DNA sequence: CACACACTCTCCAATTCTCTAA
DNA sequence: TTAGAGAATTGGAGAGTGTGTTTTTTTTTTTT
């Protein structure tokens, strides 16, 4: 009987606790009006989730003693609260159906302890701690009901798990043969379980100390909700269990291993027609192209055409070998704005990636095969170019990638695939990634006596695959320096209003790009076709002088990509002469910056081969 | 319904389920005892159809009702029943992998007819059931003793004082790809396909029709289109009376400026044909166009990583940037082109590997522009032994013609706008049908 | 029946034997021997043959096998499978609600103040409130090993029907 | 080695067989 | 005729016995 039940050696009455929690559910209307948690139990009826999250601050404000009993004795109290919630969910809404009994999930919003100060006095208390997940194990199947069958006579029985053990039948009731009941593993019933290793956050550490870690266990319906690298305030019971000295011996070490029996996660670092009509109205705004290009990278100064090219890359061409991915190269001295621009723009798009061209990159450009450490089996770890299969890949310090990386990147940029024949695996992974690059000069400074390919020492076989190449060196003008200094002073005086304006611009920019990807598919108009043919023929007519080649058809395909991207920027859905002229302008400016021989200006052969005519005529 | 690998929770145990995944490793095929036939050692009765589960289980009572024996049994391997057995490691396919997360791996088990149909790297749909598999090392039995971080269950007689853990395994009853000889051709060819290949064989000027259909994006270069088409059809390989081969595959090289359509030819060929490979002259791996020798830390022992020509064995290898090989590949290319083999002899491996491959090379002349005053030998850096390997050399030079430039631009633009004589599937079927013929010489 | 472990109306070896008897027409000779008065010494043997012919069957089911019984039994099999599955699902949900929604090692212990243990102190309960909701004082116990001379008798047969064609032939017989 | 499987061996007692009274 | 007390046979609980339990040097190929 409920009224006779009392927590063991505790004098807390279970029925009183249940009724007090029901009173909390009934009366708590005031988080700052129906009760908040009865509103949530109205929502759960249609949402269908099997849990009710509740705030321990709310419980404490309603009743100090109930909160204290929850914190002190969660192992008994939380099942009591579950029974209370499942009674209320059929007192109200009595005709409802739900596949599982509701699980209450108490939590304090902030940490009650930090993991360095956990003590044995905290054992079996409800606590919550802040941390970062280091590793997350495979889904462990944990038994909850053992199904036994008689080997002789096929009689079956079911027995509950007591405290992890099984009360094996020892004799079959329907034929009385001893030791004849056999556990049928796949007829038994299992719940989900997973181990999570949690490290304290870096700011919480003492000065120069290595991290402490704690083990978490998350069970059914709360199992796979966290990933490595994320941050969480995790609420659970601080358990202490014995560990056996040897797997074949039941002696246990005197020192108990501890872990967190997880009850609630709260991720702390992860974060419509109105949106559609706002974006549609914004697409008709005058100079929307310049508006979006200026919204790109507010911290960076004056680089208009670079931002415009990055915008056209982020919008991309029309998908349908018909590669629509626009390739962009940034080129300039170390310490300049290109690295900051890459580190900004990679998080501005879904499916994006950022990596270094050097061997210290966390995720390499090439796919490889490794032994997964937690299980020591082979796993095909694909590279960043493959993980960014429909997004931008930001390759910083592009220039100094080794020859194998150069070859596989050439393969990716030309074929939009990455072939691997490593360890018996033979497969051709898709990589429709938009390569955005940042390349330094080989020496410490840019050399105006030399063109881009000779300064950066990259092959023409890679440089000719890029749609646009831009120079990020700064002028030596005192007006430029003074304007840059005023801009940097404004960045120093950046305040909350500028931050909110920049974040509003960032949000609408992300939404605009995603919507344009989702719905816009530009297609050629007749004037677009005539303009593109005219552009290619005109830029080929320059070759009448000196008998040189001044263009090649991949330039035309690049212009098609850029025009389609510009049409997608303004949500036209049909590409026409306005887009084609902007594509021509930006493309010609990129060639003017990149393909300029110092002796004669722009010359197209610099991209086709290294060593332009003014250099090669030494021999 | 197809489930993701992430959705294989314990609630899915025992249910029919379909998943998609990429195979990573395939283990050897073994015989698995499905049901033992046992002999009772102290009354000589045979017991048939003893089902097994996971630990090898002999029967626990004698079939002879009055017999007291419960341990002394002997397996009859000859009258027992076995099934073919393989386990394969898969992982999440590329489409299913969540962002910024390690790929999740799963052990699939294949039985009977499915025991080698899936190989590593293949993207395959598996149908079957998620099962739970015990830690069989922990279980002692009358048949065999035990063989000895999480807690696990307790309390079973067979388990003793140990604790039993569990792991999830997908018992696949079927496997298929996620997206898909003379006897085989004769069986596969349906009546429409027979009529189509017959009409193509009787098609007058099938030469130009196939050239146009296979290379519609290419402007001009009819001779090069014809040569590459003949490369696809190929010659008859032969074996001398002394067991020495005569090459049947031809090899074609296309030299041209970087501004011309030499890469377009290779891309069209590799898009069209099955089993073909595209590669640069420079290697994107330790192995290049030919094999290389690498240690693996699983044994700290040398093995051979295969190159592009071996992957293109019995096929076509398109090699762009042919002029810029490494010395190892450039030397081994001599054997591969003519002898159609690669003979590696290094520490821990001796192997004559097969490269029965037709090569479509694309080359850049020195100084970019093809100089007509210079000979082709002076234009390219390929050595005379290499140049003798090729059956055909073709030259693509970027003329400054206004009409040609307008035609190229028009072809690109109107083809790009069009996308929304023969289809490539028809050409594939006719080519596979035609390659079974072995013309004699009159 | 380890090898003849055969389902509701799959033809057993006995069914095939009876069908062979029917096709050979020896059933007509048995009927002639039973109906004829000239050779009544074989009547006892023919009674034995008939008694061995009918072993799985019972007359109430056998007499009702009309020509249209196959379609009826198809629908009956589907209905029986449906009710069996629904019954099993209901039993599963009763077991699921009996145990809690927390995992097995989710601890916590209670005292029932008004209930004496086998000693003088109150009982301490460990299996959770949901097991206390319908408490029984034999939850953790095992059954007793009753000795061989004390065990009850059990049925020597279970009612697998013979194949429907054999049932029609046996009804006609 | 000291703590667990597997087997043998011993005597206690649990249940039935047989004789007697109600 | 039906039910309880004394004697006989066999199940099995328990005691005893036997057995089982990263880090350095040297090489080789390939990467620059
Ligand atoms: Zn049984
Ligand atoms: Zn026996």
């Amino acid at each position: 009987l409920g009224q006779k039940l009392v927590i063991w050696g505790t004098d807390v009455n279970v029925a009183a606790c249940k009724e007090n929690f029901q009173r909390f559910l009934q009366r708590f209307i005031d988080p700052l009006t129906e009760p908040l948690y009865m509103q949530r139990l109205g929502e759960i009826n249609v949402i269908g989730e099997p849990f009710l999250n509740v705030n321990c601050e709310h419980i404490k404000s309603f009743d100090k003693n109930l909160y204290r009993q929850l914190i002190s004795y969660p192992q008994e109290v939380i099942p009591t609260f579950d029974m209370a919630v499942n009674e209320i969910f059929f007192d109200r809404y009595p005709d409802s159906i739900l596949e599982h009994q509701i699980q209450v999930r108490p939590f304090n919003a902030l940490k009650t302890k930090n993991m360095r100060n956990l003590n044995p006095e905290d054992i079996d208390q409800l606590i919550t701690i802040s941390g970062m997940v280091i590793r997350t194990s495979q889904l462990i199947p944990e038994m909850q009901e053992a199904f036994f069958q008689c080997q002789v006579c096929a009689h079956t029985t079911r027995v509950e798990m007591d405290r992890g053990r099984i009360a094996e039948p020892s004799v079959c009731g329907r034929c009385h043969t001893t030791h004849s009941m056999a556990l049928i593993h796949n007829r038994s019933l299992f719940s989900d379980k997973q181990m999570i290793k949690l490290q304290e956050s870096p700011e919480d550490m003492p000065a120069g100390q290595t991290p402490h870690t704690v083990i978490l266990f998350a069970h059914n319906d709360l199992v796979d909700k966290v990933q490595p690298g994320d941050r969480v305030n995790v609420t659970g019971i601080y358990r202490a269990v014995p560990i056996r000295v040897n797997p074949r011996v039941s002696n246990v070490k005197s020192v108990y291993k501890t872990h967190i029996d997880v009850i609630h996660y709260r991720k702390t670092d992860a974060k419509s027609e109105k949106r559609v009509e706002l974006l549609k109205e914004l697409s008709r705004k005058p100079d929307i192209y310049e508006r979006l290009a200026s919204a790109l990278a507010p911290s960076i100064y004056e680089h208009e055409d670079i931002k415009k090219g990055i915008l056209l890359q982020l919008f991309g061409g029309t998908r349908k070998k018909f590669r629509a991915e626009i390739n962009i190269l940034l080129c300039g001295d170390p310490g300049t704005s290109k690295s900051q621009l890459l580190q900004y723009v990679y998080n501005l798009v879904p499916r994006g990636q950022y990596t270094s061209g050097k061997g210290s990159s966390a995720v390499g450009l090439t796919a490889y095969v490794m032994k997964d450490p937690e299980t020591r089996q082979l796993v095909l770890q694909t590279g960043a170019l493959v993980l960014s299969d429909n997004g931008i890949c930001c390759i910083d310090e592009f220039d100094k990638m080794n020859e194998s990386t150069r070859s596989v990147l050439h393969e990716v940029m030309e074929q939009q695939t990455l072939s691997i024949a490593k360890a018996g695996i033979i497969c051709q992974l898709n990589a429709r990634t938009s390569v955005l690059a940042a390349a330094n000069p080989i020496e410490s400074q840019w050399n105006p006596k030399k063109t881009t390919i000779e300064n950066i020492q990259l092959p023409h076989t890679l440089l000719s695959r890029f749609d646009l190449i831009f120079l990020l060196l700064d002028p030596q003008d005192e007006a430029y320096d003074r304007r840059l200094a005023h801009h940097l002073v404004a960045l120093y005086y950046q305040s909350e209003e500028q931050a909110e304006e920049e974040l509003l611009d960032m949000a609408v920019l992300k939404d605009y790009i995603a919507y344009a990807h989702s719905t816009i598919m530009p297609r050629l108009s007749e004037e677009a076709s005539q303009a593109l043919i005219e552009a290619y023929v005109d830029m080929r007519k320059i070759g009448s002088s000196r008998g040189m080649v001044s263009a090649y058809p991949r330039q035309l395909e690049s212009l098609i990509r850029l025009a389609e991207a510009h049409a997608k920027v303004r949500l036209s859905n049909k590409v026409e002469a306005i887009d084609v002229e902007e594509a021509k302008r930006l493309h010609r400016e990129a060639l003017k910056q990149s393909a300029t021989d110092p002796r004669t200006g722009i010359v197209d052969i610099s991209i086709l081969t290294t060593g332009m005519s003014a250099t090669s005529r030494k021999r | 319904t197809r489930h993701k690998i992430r959705e294989l929770t314990s609630s899915r145990i025992g249910l029919l389920t379909r998943i998609s995944g990429q195979v990573v490793r395939t283990h050897p095929v073994h015989p698995e005892l499905v049901s033992g036939t046992f002999l009772c050692l102290d009354c000589q009765t045979v017991i048939r159809d003893v089902e097994q589960q996971f630990k090898y289980t002999q029967p626990n009572i004698c079939r002879n009702p009055v017999c007291a024996n419960r341990r002394r049994f002997l397996l009859d391997t000859n009258k027992s029943r076995f099934v073919d057995f393989q386990k394969v490691r898969i992982q999440e396919t590329q489409a299913e992998l969540p962002r910024g997360s390690i790929p999740r791996s799963l052990e699939v088990i294949l039985r009977a007819e499915a025991v080698e149909s899936a190989q590593a790297g293949d993207k395959c749909d598996f149908t079957g059931t998620l099962i739970v598999v015990p830690d069989v090392s922990k279980l002692s039995t009358p048949g065999a003793r035990a063989e000895t971080e999480t807690e696990g269950i307790r309390g079973l007689r067979a388990l003793g004082v140990r604790d039993l853990s569990y792991r999830l395994v997908f018992l696949a009853c079927c496997v298929a790809p996620t997206n898909p000889t003379a006897e085989s051709i004769k069986n596969q060819m349906t009546v429409k396909e027979w009529e189509k290949v017959f009409e193509m064989s009787q098609d007058k000027n099938l030469y130009h029709n196939l050239c146009t259909s296979l290379f519609p994006t290419i402007h001009g270069n009819d001779e090069v289109k014809r040569g590459v088409l003949l490369m696809l059809f190929g010659g008859v390989p032969k074996t001398t009376g002394e067991g020495t081969s005569l090459r049947g595959d031809i090899n074609v090289c296309i030299v041209g400026d970087p501004s011309t359509a030499k890469s377009q030819f290779l891309k069209h060929v590799e898009e069209f044909s099955p089993r073909a490979v595209y590669t640069s002259g420079k290697a994107s791996s330790a192995a290049g166009l030919t094999a290389a020798v690498v240690r693996d830390e699983e044994s700290h022992e040398f093995v051979i990583e295969a190159g592009a020509l071996m992957l293109a064995d019995n096929g076509v290898c398109c090699i762009d940037e042919f002029d810029k090989m490494d010395v190892r590949d450039q030397v081994a290319i001599h054997e591969a082109m003519e002898q159609q083999t690669i003979s590696i002899t290094k520490a821990g491996v001796k192997a004559t590997l097969n490269a029965r491959t037709s090569i479509l090379a694309a080359a850049n002349p020195i100084s970019g522009h093809y100089d007509r005053s210079k000979s082709l030998k002076q234009n390219i850096n390929l050595s005379a032994p290499i140049m003798s390997r090729f059956d055909l050399f073709f030259i693509l030079v970027d003329e400054c013609n206004e009409v040609t430039d307008y035609a190229i631009a028009r072809r690109i633009v109107d083809l790009h706008s069009r996308i929304e004589v023969y289809s490539l599937d028809d050409i594939r079927r006719y080519l596979l049908f035609a390659r079974q013929f072995k013309p004699k010489i009159s | 029946l380890d090898q003849e472990k055969k389902i509701d109306d799959d033809a057993s070896a006995h069914d095939q034997l009876l069908w062979a008897i029917h096709l050979s027409g020896l059933d007509d000779l048995l009927l002639f021997l039973a109906s004829s008065s000239a050779e009544e010494q074989w009547s006892l043997h023919v009674l034995e043959i008939v008694s061995l012919m009918f072993r799985d069957q019972n007359p109430e089911q056998l007499a009702g096998v009309g020509q249209g019984r196959l379609a009826q039994e198809r629908s009956a099999d589907f209905a029986e499978l449906e009710v069996l599955r629904q019954r099993e699902m209901a039993e599963k949900k009763t077991r699921a609600l009996q145990r809690g929604n927390r995992h097995s090692r989710f601890g916590g212990s209670y005292i029932v103040q008004g209930l004496k243990s086998i000693g003088e102190r109150d009982l301490i309960f460990h299996k959770g409130l949901h097991n206390l909701r319908n408490y029984s004082s034999d939850l953790g116990k095992q059954p007793k090993k009753v000795p061989k001379r004390r065990q009850a008798a059990r049925e020597l047969s279970i009612q697998r029907r013979s194949a429907l064609n054999v049932r029609l032939f046996l009804r006609d017989f």
